[PDB]
């Protein structure tokens, strides 16, 4: 049965509150292993303490690079990168999972949250799980973003595991 | 793709248009006074069921730099027009911005909307009566907001964009 | 005051625009690649014993969002079109973003400046002269550059703000 | 006789260098007396540990709110503000240290150093004092403004004192 993830988000250190995702193993079971291991930390190196980088209000909320914490990094536990798994599932609506990516078979461990459809990714970015609960957090998120997704203030990852 | 509406916030300094914008935008309020340079904002909504983008351009009320106000004003398809409720000097500034909305967008009747901000204050020097009367002449609506305790924030730039939609 | 030019830094995405724009902003080359969504960036230059105000906006090549370049294009004073010396694909990519300037600015006589970036790299697929033929057939000045080694930064960004005063007379 | 202090700045914690300033203190001593003191910190507070919060290339780099960190506050050696001593110093180029204000009489810490001729602020802002050596340094500073004045890496005055 599918994995259930959990992020507990802060802004500046001060708690905001949990989100928690379904993670679609059944159609990416790659993918979806990928970013359960990878919010548990058991590889040695994983979420936690990671920052959303990036927010654009109306769009998404990205987040994942705990390598370099600039929005240039991140790693699989495959490898620094591995392959697009499927384009099975698309971006329907706000609440989906999505892999980051810099063109082709560049997953790594980057990864956004749609806040609104968002059809033309579709086909070019592996959709792998859904928020489940604490989608009004994300929804709270996007007050820190801006136009070209600076944020204002620092959202952490400070705390993430499987339930 | 949903529908992207570019608002602009006009008034004399001090009187809240920031805290106001903040309030909008992050629903927490700036107790302290930082005067503004120029700020932009985004935020997604739901406005008479339909969810649009607010594209909020926050702008400085000092007065040596009302020639370059002009720019701005071309791009930004309405105008929060920010007084306050303790100040007059602030009341008599709008028919300023007025004045000059009028000239640069080049019409009588620009999507606009006036706010008397700070009424929670015990002090008031501006009547209410005196701003629905101001308000009346231009043809414009009229909402006394508090950005500190968060009255009329979402009414004054749903307004708004209620009037750059009836006029769109 | 000092006159502001608004210089736009244009092609297709990992040929170095934001490494040249970060030269020339910070003094420092961005080793990784941080794919560009959009930056704005200020810095005041001696240009010919004149100091004037440069405003550079660093765009995104992203090919999904071809026909979302044209606001930018519209505002912007004088373009920065780059290519990368080491792919020939970011050349032909060139004629592809002078139309749309030109197109969406409806003028053949727009401020442009062609950068081929990359120029401390060995693996060499567009001739100097290839690009400077196509230079020339545009009317507008070539500069071989390398944002790693800092080679023609300058040259390019103070040769496009000199178009601009060309144009502008 | 005019004294002079000196700013030790640092980026994100990195020695940047050193930006010294002569005082008017022939022509506004009380102001430049304030700017003197807080370089010193010898009234039990002051500029050391502080940040400029505003660099907008082309114009001026701002600091002086040690008592906020945020831009909106600090304070003189007067109390909370203090008059505008005179107008007799204008804002004629680069290098101009000159007193931030929030209207007239509003004095407290906060400074600018002009990088440009900023001559609407004459007659607004009380001129106090130039930079005498480091202009190179305030303008390395401008490395890491914006238009709007929001820096992108931490600028502070790690050290600073009179010489
Ligand atoms: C042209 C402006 N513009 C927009 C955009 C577009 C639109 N229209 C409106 C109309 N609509 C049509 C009716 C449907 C189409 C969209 C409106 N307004 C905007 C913005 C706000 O205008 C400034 C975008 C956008 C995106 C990019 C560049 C410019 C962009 C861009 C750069 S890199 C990338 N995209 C993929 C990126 N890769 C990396 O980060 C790599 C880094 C290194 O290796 C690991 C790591 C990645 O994987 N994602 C995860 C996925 C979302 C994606 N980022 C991202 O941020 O999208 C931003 C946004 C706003 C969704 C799209
Ligand atoms: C219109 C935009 N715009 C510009 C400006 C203007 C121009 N010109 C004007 C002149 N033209 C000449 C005839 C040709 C050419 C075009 C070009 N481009 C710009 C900018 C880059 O576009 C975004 C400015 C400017 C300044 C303000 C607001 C908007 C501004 C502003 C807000 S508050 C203040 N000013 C005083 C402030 N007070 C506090 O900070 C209080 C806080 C609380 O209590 C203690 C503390 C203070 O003391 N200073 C210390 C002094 C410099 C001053 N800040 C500041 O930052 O000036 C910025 C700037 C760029 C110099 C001026
Ligand atoms: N009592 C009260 N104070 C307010 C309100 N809105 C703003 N302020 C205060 O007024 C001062 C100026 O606010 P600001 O948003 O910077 O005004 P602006 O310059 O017009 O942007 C700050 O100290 C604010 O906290 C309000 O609704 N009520
Ligand atoms: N060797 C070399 N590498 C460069 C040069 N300019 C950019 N790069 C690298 O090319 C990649 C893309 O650079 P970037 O500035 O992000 O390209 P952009 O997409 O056009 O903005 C990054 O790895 C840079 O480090 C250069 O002049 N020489
Ligand atoms: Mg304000
Ligand atoms: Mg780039």
């Amino acid at each position: 049965v599918n994995p259930t993830v959990f992020f507990d988000i802060a802004v500046d250190g001060e708690p905001l509150g949990r989100v928690s995702f379904e993670l679609f193993a059944d159609k990416v079971p790659k993918t979806a292993e990928n970013f359960r291991a990878l919010s548990t930390g058991e590889k040695g190196f994983g979420y936690k303490g990671s920052c959303f980088h990036r927010i654009i209000p109306g769009f998404m909320c990205q987040g994942g690079d705990f390598t370099r914490h600039n929005g240039t990094g991140g790693k699989s536990i495959y490898g620094e990168k591995f392959e697009d798994e499927n384009f099975i599932l698309k971006h329907t609506g706000p609440g989906i999972l999505s892999m980051a990516n810099a063109g082709p078979n560049t997953n790594g461990s980057q990864f956004f949250i749609c806040t609104a459809k968002t059809e033309w990714l579709d086909g070019k970015h592996v959709v792998f799980g859904k928020v489940k609960e604490g989608m009004n957090i994300v929804e709270a998120m996007e007050r820190f973003g801006s136009r070209n997704g600076k944020t204002s203030k620092k959202i952490t990852i400070a705390d993430c595991g499987q339930l | 793709g949903m529908t992207e509406y570019k608002l602009v916030v006009v008034g004399a300094d001090g009187v809240g248009k920031s805290a106001l914008t903040i309030q909008l935008i992050q629903n927490h309020f700036v107790d302290e006074y930082d005067p503004t340079i120029e700020d932009s904002y985004r935020k997604q909504v739901v406005i008479d069921g339909e969810t649009c983008l607010l594209d909020i351009l926050d702008t400085a009320g000092q007065e040596e730099y009302s020639a370059m106000r002009d720019q701005y004003m071309r791009t930004g398809e309405g105008f929060l027009c920010v007084f306050a409720i303790n100040n007059t000097k602030s009341f008599e500034d709008i028919h300023h911005y007025r004045e000059q909305i009028k000239r640069v967008k080049d019409s009588e009747d620009v999507p606009m909307v006036l706010v008397g901000n700070k009424c929670d204050l015990p002090s008031r020097t501006v009547d209410t009566k005196q701003a629905q009367d101001l308000a009346r002449s231009y043809g414009i609506p009229f909402i006394e907001t508090s950005a500190k305790t968060r009255q009329g924030v979402d009414d004054a730039f749903y307004t708004l964009v209620r009037e750059i939609r009836k006029h769109k």
